[PDB]
This record gives C-alpha cells, sequence and structure tokens, in this order.
RNA sequence: GCGCUGAAGCGCGCGACCCACACCCGGCCAUCUGGGCGCCCCGAUGAGUAGGAGGGCGCGGCGGCCAUGCAA
RNA sequence: GGAUGAACCGGAAGCCGGGUUACGGUGCCCAACUGCGCGCUAACCUAGAACCCACAAAGGGUGUUGGUCGAUUAAGACAGCA
RNA sequence: UGUUGUCGGCCGCGCCGGCGGCCAAAGCCCGGGGGCUCCGCGCCCCCGGCAGCCGUCGUCGGCACGGCCGGGCGCGCCGAAAGGCGUGCCCCUCGGGGCACUGCGCCAACGGGCUCCCCAUCCGACCCGUCUUGAAACACGGACCA
C-alpha cells in the first residue's frame, strides 16, 4: 500500500525538561536539556540522530497561555546517550517553560 | 471474534405483567448485537414492533451469546432487511458472500449506507438466512465465489494470486 | 503492593520486639521518658530549635531505599572508577557528578602544584566492584593530601585487580577500549570479579570526602 | 449471584443448545434480580427546562 | 439502609480517564447517557 | 510510520518527478517551518490528480482573473511549473506573519535541474505518484502539461529540461560502466576476504 | 493497487498490521474474493477481509484444502520458504532481526573489530585497485 | 485558505490521539458553617450592568493627644 | 468550538499551578493519524449540525452499484448474419 | 540566594499473569450416523473420550517510568546494608503464615528588578463612555493637556 517497509513512527511518550540555559555575554547561544521517561531504546536514539520533539502549548490549566503556538525543536545529540539528551529551541520557549512535560 | 460485528443474543424471557388470569407467553427474537447495551434496547424496538408492551411489560429472563459459530468458516447470507432512505423503510432481499454473522452486518451496514443510503437513525433487519453453496441465487461475488468452491477456481484466482510477484 | 503488604502484617513485628528487650532488662521506659532530660542556663529565647534525633532516622533510611534498586535497575558496584583503556595500567577517578547521565565529572586533588579532572560525555570509564552510598553526586572539583599519588596506587591496586580480569574476560582489550569510549551507559553484564575490597571502598570513602569540605576554600 | 443463575442450569437443559441454533426462548421459569443504581450527571444545566 | 444514603451527600467525581463516546447519545448507539449495569462500573472507575 | 523522507539537520533537496504537488508541498511546508531550506527540483516532471478540464477551469478562472479588477500590483498569477509550485506554497503556511513569510523565503523551486546540485534529489514518503491516479483513476495532469496551456517559463524550461536530461544521461552511462567494473573487483575481493576471527560474526548481521 | 485478491493456497503473504503482534501466514481456505481463511504453521488462524496485506513472492508446495494436520505436513514438506523468508521478498525480518540485537559490550566489541578488518578489506582492495588503474 | 479523489469526499464499523478557566488535584482570598484561644483553625460556595446592603483609601481646615523641621 | 459572529454546542469563571477531559477535531497552515477493516463517487461532486448567511425544485437520467421477483435456456435461448 | 539526588502523598502510563462468568468452549486425534452435491470431489450437522487455547465481562495477582507538591518515627544487640534476635496460640502441620502481649519523646551535593525594542502568540473587532434589543460601528461626543 504503503508499502510497509515502515519504520515504526509512533507516538508515545511523555518527557520532562530538566532545565533551560539562557545564556550570553556574546559567545554562546543556548541550551536546554532534556530526560525522556525511559523511551528511545539505544537502537532508536541511534538510528536516527533527529528526535522532533513537539510539546503542546496546551492550558495546564489554571489560565494559562493558550495560545496556538504548539512548539517543536529537535534533539541535537545525546548527551546521556542511555537516558538523558541535548536539545535546543529554535523560536525560543514561554516564561521558563520549563518543568510542563514534553511529548512526541 | 476480535472487535464485534454482531453476536446474536438469544433472549428468553417473559412479560411479567397483574392479577388478572392472563400473563403474556413465551419469546427469543433473536437479535444481533455488541452485548447487554444493545439488548435492553432492542427488547423495545422488538416490543413496540411486534406485540406492544410497554418497557414494562416485557421483562427478560435470560439472555446466551453464540461462541464462535462458525469456526471461523462460512456461508453466504441470505438477508431479509429494511433500509431506510428519501422516506422510511422499504425491503431488500440481500444474498451476500461473506465470512460469517460478524461481516454480515458490515457488509450489510456498509451497503444499506453506500448501496441503498442510510445515515443513522437505523435499527437492523428481519432475517439471516444460511443456504447451501449451489443454491446461492443473485449475484454477483457470491455466484464467482460458488464457483471458487467447485473447485477448479481456489486454484483460478491464484490466476492472479501468485501472478503480482511473477509465475 | 508486593514489597507493600509484607510491611502491614503485625502490624510492627520487630517493634513489637524492639519494646521487650527493654522490658526484658527491667523495669523502665516510662521513667527514663519523663524524668530525662537537660536544661537551663542559657541566653535569649523562645528556643524554638532543632534536630539531629528520631525524623532525621528514617530519612536517612527512606534516602537509602532508591539507592540499591538504582543499580538493581541499571547494574554495576557505585563509585570508584578506572580507565580500563587508554594506558593499560595508569590511574583512578571518582564519579563525583552528574550534569546528566552522560555527562559525568570524574575527579581529583590539587594542592600545591595539582592534577585536572575532566567533565565528559564519555571519554574513557566502566565501574569496578566497589558500592557506596550516594548515587553519583557530591563535587565541585577539590580533595588533595599525599593523594595524587595515594589515589593513584589505589588506582594500581585495581588497575592489577582489573588488569588480570581484562585478560580473562575480554572480547579483547581493543573494545574494553569501545565500552570504556561509551560513558553514559550501561547496561548489559556487570560483575566480573576484582576480590575483594575494605580497602578500596575507605580509599573511595576518603575521596568522597575530599571532593567535600572543608579544606582549601574557607575564605 | 452463582446460586441466582445456579438453580436455572441445575433444573433447565432447554436453555443453551436450541436457542443458538433456533428462535423464540424457552417456557417454565425465571430467577429475578434486583438491584440498586448510581447516578452521575453527565450534562450540564444550560438549556434543559 | 436506604436511609444510610444518606450519604454525606455527593460524591465529587473526576473527569473519565480517556473521556466518553459522545454525550448527546445513550447506552443503544455506544453513547453516554441512561441505564448500563456494566458500563457505569467502567466509568466511574475512569472518574477516579 | 517512520518518515523516510523528512529530517535532516541540513540537506533539502526533493525529488518532484511524478509526485503528488499538493502532498509534496505539505511535506515542504512542514520543512520550510521547522527552519529547513528546501530546494525542490524537477517542478516540471510534479503530478496533480484530477481530470484535465477541472484541473485547468481552476487555473483559468485565475486566468480570466489576471486581466481584472485592476490598479495593477497583484493579484497575479504565475505561469511556469515552479511558480505554480510557489503559489502552492504561499497557501500552505500561514501567509499573513513573519514565521511563515521567513519559512516561504527559505524555499526555491527549479524548473529540471538548477546548474548542478548533483548530489541526487530525494524522494518523499509515498509522495510519489504511480497509484494516486490509480490504473486509470481518471487522468492526472503534469505542471509541464498545464503550464504549457498557460505560458513561458514553461517553454524554456522543458527545452533546459530536454538538454539537462540528455547530458546526463551520457554521463550516468560512463560513470555506471565504470561502477560496474569497480563493483567486480570488490565482490571478488569479499568473496576472497582473506580470513576471521572477529570479522564473519558483522555478516552473519546482515 | 488493487493487487491481488482472492482465493488460493500456497500463496504466502507478510503482515500490514494487526495484533498478534508477528506474523506471517499463508492462505489455506478461499472464501470469496475478499474473504479468505490465513493461517500458518505456528502462528494463529485468522479469517479477514484482508486487501491491506499482501502476498509476497515465494509460495509454498502445497494443493487446494487445508484443515491443520494436512497445513502441517505441507509446512514440513516445505520449510525452505522461511529461510528465503529469514532474508527475502517481502520477507526480511530475521536478517533485519540480526540486526536490532546489538547495542550491548559483547555486541559492541564484536562491531569495531568487524569494523577494524573492514579497514584492511578497504585497503587491500584499494592497492588492487591501484594496480588495476595504471 | 493551500485544496484533495482506491480521499485530505461520503457512509458503515473501529483503534489511538488532541483539546477549555470544565472536573480532579496542590496552595492561597470573601462569606458562612462554626470551633478554639485582641488572635488562630476546619470545609463549602463563590462571574456581574442597573442596584441594595456593609468595610476601607485619599483630600482641606478644626480640637485633644503624639511627633517631625536649616533642610519641610 | 462554529473562519469572523449577543443569544448554537461545550461550559457557567476568585487567583495560580499541575493533571485529565467536554464539545469538537487529528494532511499543511494548526497540537494532534497522511489511523484500521470495508464500500461508493471522479462530479474538484466535495470538506456543510444549526444561520437573512450553508440554496436548489417539479420533473428527468441504459452513469454506476446493489437487492429482489417472473419468464425464457444445451428438449440451444437474446441479438446479429444467413 | 539559586540548583541538583531522595523519602512521603496524588494523579497518569504501558506490559505481563491467574480464576470465575458464556453447564465453558474454538479444538484435535480417535470412533459412529445423516444430509447436500448424485459428475465425484468437497461442504455442512450431531454425540462420547481428549493434547488444546480463545474474545469478551467481572475480579484479583506482578513490574517499571513521569509529572506536581512538601520534608509518620525512635527508645537493648548484632548486621555496612537491608534485616532478624521475647513468647504463647492456632492453620498448614512442608516452606511458613496470621493472631495476642507496656509507657514516654520527637536528609546529600555545588556555587537580581525594570524600561524600551525585536520575534512568536492572542486580545484582537479600539477605547472610552453613552445611547441601544443589538456599538468597532458608516449611532453620538473628544485635537492634546493642566
Amino acid at each position: 500500500m504503503k508499502g510497509r517497509q515502515g519504520q515504526r513512527v509512533r507516538l508515545y511518550v511523555r518527557g520532562t525538561i530538566l532545565g533551560y540555559k539562557r545564556s550570553k555575554s556574546n559567545q554562546y547561544e543556548n541550551t536546554s536539556l532534556l530526560q525522556i521517561e525511559g523511551v528511545n531504546t539505544k537502537e532508536e536514539v541511534g538510528w536516527y540522530a533527529g528526535k522532533r520533539i513537539a510539546y503542546v502549548y496546551k492550558a495546564k490549566t489554571k489560565s494559562n497561555d493558550s495560545t496556538i503556538r504548539c512548539i517543536w525543536g529537535k534533539v541535537t545529540r545525546p548527551h546521556g546517550n542511555s537516558g538523558v539528551v541535548r536539545a535546543k529551541f529554535r523560536s525560543n520557549l514561554p516564561p521558563t517553560s520549563m518543568g510542563k512535560k514534553v511529548r512526541v | 471474534m476480535g472487535a464485534f460485528r454482531f453476536h446474536q443474543y438469544q433472549v428468553v424471557g417473559r412479560g411479567l405483567p397483574t392479577p388478572t388470569d392472563e400473563h403474556p407467553k413465551i419469546y427469543r427474537m433473536k437479535l444481533w448485537a455488541t452485548n447487554e447495551v444493545r439488548a435492553k434496547s432492542k427488547f423495545w424496538y422488538f416490543l413496540r414492533k411486534l406485540k406492544k408492551v410497554k418497557k414494562s411489560n416485557g421483562q427478560i429472563l435470560a439472555i446466551n451469546e453464540i461462541f464462535e459459530k462458525n469456526p471461523t468458516t462460512i456461508k453466504n447470507y441470505g438477508i431479509w432487511l429494511r433500509y431506510q432512505s428519501r422516506t422510511g423503510y422499504h425491503n431488500m432481499y440481500k444474498e451476500y458472500r461473506d465470512t460469517t454473522l460478524n461481516g454480515a452486518v458490515e457488509q450489510m451496514y456498509t451497503e444499506m449506507a453506500s448501496r441503498h443510503r442510510v445515515r443513522f437513525p437505523c435499527i437492523q433487519i428481519i432475517k439471516t438466512a444460511t443456504v447451501h453453496f449451489k443454491l446461492c441465487k443473485r449475484d454477483n461475488t457470491k455466484q464467482f465465489h460458488k464457483s471458487d468452491i467447485k473447485f477448479p477456481l481456489v486454484y483460478r484466482k491464484v490466476r492472479p494470486p501468485t501472478r503480482k510477484l511473477k509465475t | 503492593m508486593a514489597p507493600t503488604s509484607k510491611m502491614a502484617l503485625g502490624i510492627k513485628r520487630a517493634s513489637r520486639s524492639h519494646t521487650y528487650h527493654r522490658r526484658g532488662l527491667w523495669a523502665i521506659k516510662a521513667k527514663h521518658g519523663g524524668a530525662l532530660p537537660k536544661a537551663e542556663k542559657p541566653a535569649a529565647i523562645a528556643e524554638p530549635k532543632f534536630y539531629p534525633a528520631d525524623d532525621v532516622k528514617p530519612r536517612t533510611v527512606s534516602t537509602r531505599k532508591p539507592h540499591p534498586t538504582k543499580l538493581r535497575s541499571t547494574i554495576t558496584p557505585g563509585t570508584v572508577l578506572i580507565l580500563l583503556a587508554g594506558r593499560y595500567m595508569g590511574k583512578r577517578v571518582v564519579f563525583l557528578k552528574q550534569l546528566q547521565s552522560g555527562l559525568l565529572l570524574i575527579t581529583g586533588p590539587f594542592k600545591i602544584n595539582g592534577v585536572p579532572i575532566r567533565r565528559v560525555n564519555q571519554a574513557y570509564v566502566i565501574a569496578t566492584s566497589t558500592k557506596v552510598d550516594i548515587s553519583k553526586v557530591n563535587v565541585q572539583k577539590f580533595d588533595d593530601k599525599y593523594f595524587a599519588r595515594e589515589k593513584k596506587t589505589r588506582a594500581k591496586k585495581t588497575e592489577g585487580e582489573l588488569f588480570e580480569s581484562d585478560k580473562e574476560a575480554t572480547k579483547n582489550l581493543p573494545d574494553f577500549k569501545k565500552d570504556d569510549q561509551k560513558v553514559i551507559d550501561a547496561e548489559l553484564i556487570k560483575a566480573i570479579d576484582a576480590v575483594p575490597d575494605l580497602k578500596n571502598y575507605l580509599g573511595a570513602r576518603f575521596s568522597l570526602r575530599d571532593g567535600d569540605k572543608p579544606h582549601e576554600m574557607t575564605f | 449471584a452463582e446460586q441466582y443463575a445456579g438453580e436455572y442450569e441445575a433444573q433447565d437443559k432447554e436453555l443453551v443448545q436450541l436457542k443458538r441454533e433456533a428462535r423464540m426462548k424457552g417456557g417454565f421459569y425465571v430467577s429475578p434480580e434486583a438491584k440498586p443504581l448510581f447516578v452521575v450527571r453527565i450534562r450540564g444545566i444550560n438549556a434543559m427546562h | 439502609f436506604k436511609e444510610a444514603n444518606n450519604f454525606l451527600w455527593p460524591f465529587k467525581l473526576k473527569a473519565p480517564l480517556g473521556g466518553l463516546k459522545k454525550k448527546r447519545n445513550h447506552y443503544v448507539e455506544g453513547g453516554d447517557a441512561g441505564n448500563r449495569e456494566n458500563y457505569i462500573n467502567q466509568l466511574v472507575r475512569r472518574m477516579n | 510510520m517512520v518518515s523516510g523522507s523528512g529530517v535532516c539537520a541540513k540537506r533539502v533537496v526533493v525529488d518532484a518527478r511524478h509526485h503528488m504537488l499538493g502532498r509534496l508541498a505539505s511535506i515542504v511546508a512542514k520543512e520550510l517551518l521547522n527552519g529547513q531550506r528546501v530546494v525542490v527540483v524537477r517542478c516540471e516532471e510534479i503530478c496533480m490528480s484530477g481530470g484535465l478540464v477541472r484541473q485547468k477551469m481552476k487555473y483559468l478562472r485565475f486566468l480570466r482573473k489576471r486581466m481584472n479588477t485592476k490598479p495593477s500590483h497583484g493579484p497575479i498569477h504565475f505561469r511556469a511549473p515552479a511558480k505554480i509550485l510557489w503559489r502552492t506554497i504561499r497557501g500552505m503556511i500561514p501567509h499573513k506573519t513573519a514565521r511563515g513569510e521567513a519559512a516561504l523565503a527559505r524555499l526555491k523551486a527549479y524548473e529540471g535541474v538548477p546548474p548542478p546540485y548533483d548530489r541526487t534529489k530525494r524522494m518523499v514518503i509515498p509522495d510519489a505518484l504511480k497509484v494516486l491516479r490509480l490504473q486509470p483513476g481518471h487522468r492526472y495532469c503534469l505542471l509541464g502539461q498545464l503550464s504549457k496551456e498557460v505560458g513561458w517559463n514553461y517553454a524554456d524550461t522543458i527545452r533546459e529540461l530536454e538538454e539537462k536530461r540528455k547530458e546526463k544521461a551520457k554521463v550516468s552511462y560512463d560513470r555506471r560502466k565504470q561502477l560496474a567494473k569497480l563493483r567486480v573487483k570488490a565482490e571478488k575481493a569479499a568473496e576472497e576476504k582473506l580470513g576471521t576471527q572477529l570479522e564473519i560474526l558483522a555478516p552473519i548481521k546482515y | 493497487m488493487p493487487f491481488k485478491r482472492f482465493v488460493e493456497i500456497g500463496r504466502v503473504a507478510l503482515v500490514n498490521y494487526g495484533k498478534d503482534y508477528g506474523r506471517l501466514v499463508v492462505i489455506v481456505d478461499v472464501v470469496d474474493q475478499n474473504r479468505a481463511l490465513v493461517d500458518a504453521p505456528d502462528m494463529v488462524r485468522c479469517q479477514i477481509n484482508f486487501k491491506r496485506l499482501s502476498l509476497t513472492d515465494i509460495k509454498i508446495d502445497i494443493k487446494r484444502v487445508p484443515k491443520k494436520t494436512t497445513l502441517i505436513k505441507a509446512m514440513e514438506e516445505a520449510d525452505v520458504k522461511n529461510k528465503w523468508e529469514n532474508s527475502s521478498w517481502g520477507k526480511k525480518l530475521i536478517v533485519q532481526k540480526r540486526r536490532a540485537s546489538l547495542n550491548d559490550f559483547d555486541r559492541f566489541k564484536v562491531m569495531l573489530a568487524k569494523i577494524k578488518r573492514g579497514g584492511a578489506i578497504r585497503q587491500e582492495l584499494a592497492k588492487l585497485k591501484k594496480t588495476a588503474a595504471a
């Protein structure tokens, strides 16, 4: 049909953001450090390089900023390789938007 | 079978009623459904349709299903049928090729929907009738399958089968 | 539910035993609860405060419960850690910190002339045979007294103890270098030999202290 | 609940087979059920009388 | 015990976990509304 | 399942040959929004499903609309297949916002090949056409069959398509004749290949 | 594609998904032009409407009509077809599976070492090219 | 809107997902349940124009108390 | 939520935080399926509960699918040619 | 003052397993009869022993993770650790189990605010006030301020 070869692709999947570092004086850009709870398999991190993490910016749920901004980054590289990974965000995030569950 | 299609529910019952020498007398009318949730409802359509009762002047004794009846295996079901389209309900006598009682409903719901146009509110059918393979009368898919059982023709359309990849 | 049923099924049961040993001695622990304790000069005030004792004792125990257990999920010893690969023998490092798993700080001394220390996502670490009770936390970077040499001679003894296992075990020596190369890490195979510790651990315990307080650091 | 059904197997023998394979449903006897209820209010108070 | 209920006085239920099948529909059509022994015990174990 | 065209940190070249125009545009708009810099190549060879007359009326209602009503300045209509694809992208992206306009400006559509992007173009995960006009399933229309009935840029584009195809066929034919020679001496030196203790556990993992 | 659909035996088919979580199958009974019964020797039989389950090239030597014992016998006669199956056409998954199993120590040293040698082979191969070239 | 066509239409079934300030949960503000020592605590309901009812902020001069001012 | 939208749907709101959901939706714009089994349509029909807002009738249609009933058939049909 | 490990509570998650419900049963092997098709294959149905395992209700059993918020336990000995070491009863009478028996007290590691702008996102329909069933309003009133 689809000719399943395929690959797999599944949404799962939650993770948490450890903390986002926005630094300058003027040489560095920005870092975000990410922890998926268990997930991607050593094979499925490795085969890949290239996770998109899309997190909805959903009311969470006092009155939140409910906006039509869903943000999706890309995972650069493991640093943590059997767990934790480095990530970057391209728009830049919401407020202190550290914490909130990360998903694909 | 996996995520239903319509297991027929054998409801034996009553009609439990009054201090007069009367009482209602016995029925099944054997109805195809998904478990009790359809039954309860199924009875009020049977009770409105045939006898007129109430809701309360139907009482239900027990329910028995049917458990893989057919063993996977086969018949091309004759169905006597009602479809609601551009007015009320019109009769149809459909005899179609299928697997089973699970499949017959869907092939009817899809053919009453496409073929007959039917949209939601609709209730089901009147009956479903096994028949023998040589007997199956009218028309296209089933006639070919009847011929396949004959055989020669299990072994015809392998003749596309084995003719996608190549020999 | 399977761990948590076991706790119930007195209630207390050992804690009904505990009283007894005091009851057995003879006749007691109402008098000693009421009559005690200290007090009376002091200076000032409300004396709202505090600690040592009784709560602290469940908080240390409680904190001990992930600690085996996270090793049962991930398998290994604990800290102190050796370069398998690199130099055939050579020297020893302790996991003081996680930036993450993978990004790790591996440690030592420096008080006069010194010694580096690395933060790595890897380069060279597989664990040994010792356990402590931390996971992988201490740091900034401190140590020092004899200890470029001691930590290091502690290394030599582990490097001998390891080098023999690396001969018996490996697939060979060249990807024990790929295993050492990795350093997240982790699950597959852990426990080979290197018997016993008693010194190795005493050494590791000092190393933890040294990467703590109070030396060289105070003004 | 097993005994309430259970007399209905123990005396009966007309209930299962004929019944899979045929229509109508049986004479004889029936066993009663009870039963209390719970209610949860699914739909809000906007636009109802 | 019809007056032991006389509870204290309403259960305050959580919204159901994973939702309904749609609210505007009864038990017959695979909806939620109306009487149903089986599915109430499903629904209250979602409304935790 | 895994989308096998999609992310690369930097690439981005897309083959449009007998791909479905709105399906290809949908992924391209998503890659552009992600911050990719997207080059669609072979825009003349891209396909749209549906019967020619009904595709021809849609564009034609724009062509009578090209004329009037008049300041000048736009509403505007592009005759030619890259620019039809660009018109499709400038509806796919939210086309009133700086994040969308900045995504639009990261797209290029090129007809035939530009002068050489000889790193291969890649197919989009089943974007491609054959079936999506289904056997039969009535007509399809190529963008280079639409734009012959709407004008140049097309006409030059299909004449440059022709030359770029003819020369790269010739250059392919001989590079293949040397590649086959290299393959045959490579396979014999894997048939031979010296020995193992470690080494043949890897080809027991093909 | 509308494709292969049918009504015959001998033709192995391979999965485009379901529950199970497997799976490869061959069609035993044939039961119009949509519905068919697919089974396997060490796999569970199912009757599906299965447009979107596609049949592979390699074909196994049986005739029409199979109950269970007969099917088993046919499988025994064939086998070989499963190997083609481990490899290749549909089929593939045992060579792939050999892939997935590998992010693991012992497994990682077997790999550097395939690599290390692979290099020696590149170097020999390269020397050969240089003699051939001029 | 781009705009699809063995669907990104339509219908019959179905699986998983998304999504509010709702509902839950955590912490906190009024009133009321009341409770307990001028003060503390338990739980519930709790948008708002016209508008009633009640507590409070600020202006200016007066009196008694109580200060501030060579930097008001 | 319905493109916008006083009164349609969900929903009745102190503020905040997190979780799960309702209505409704899951190709892109836009989070989230280019979801599964099946069937019909090729007109760009067509992406639509409701709306001054979304038109489409009487009547017609060997387009196509599907269901059924009668009669005629290898005691050779229907059509064509002879 | 900032961060990170954690113990306790709350909620989410996926996966595995058992038993009973449909007197259980698909089942297969063995054995007997019937039918259709009467061109024979093949199809069907029923009954007893029997590997077997099924889709669904209900229920119980086992694990592993995340998010958010906060900081009941001891009172002799050994044991790093977790853990056991008082004794009586009873079921099983195997491993073991439950059951009974004073008062008192009360954590680890390491070294900023705000203004204007720009980009993202929404309000957005001005505001504002008024008139009005309905105001952005192509309804009315204001140049701007003290």
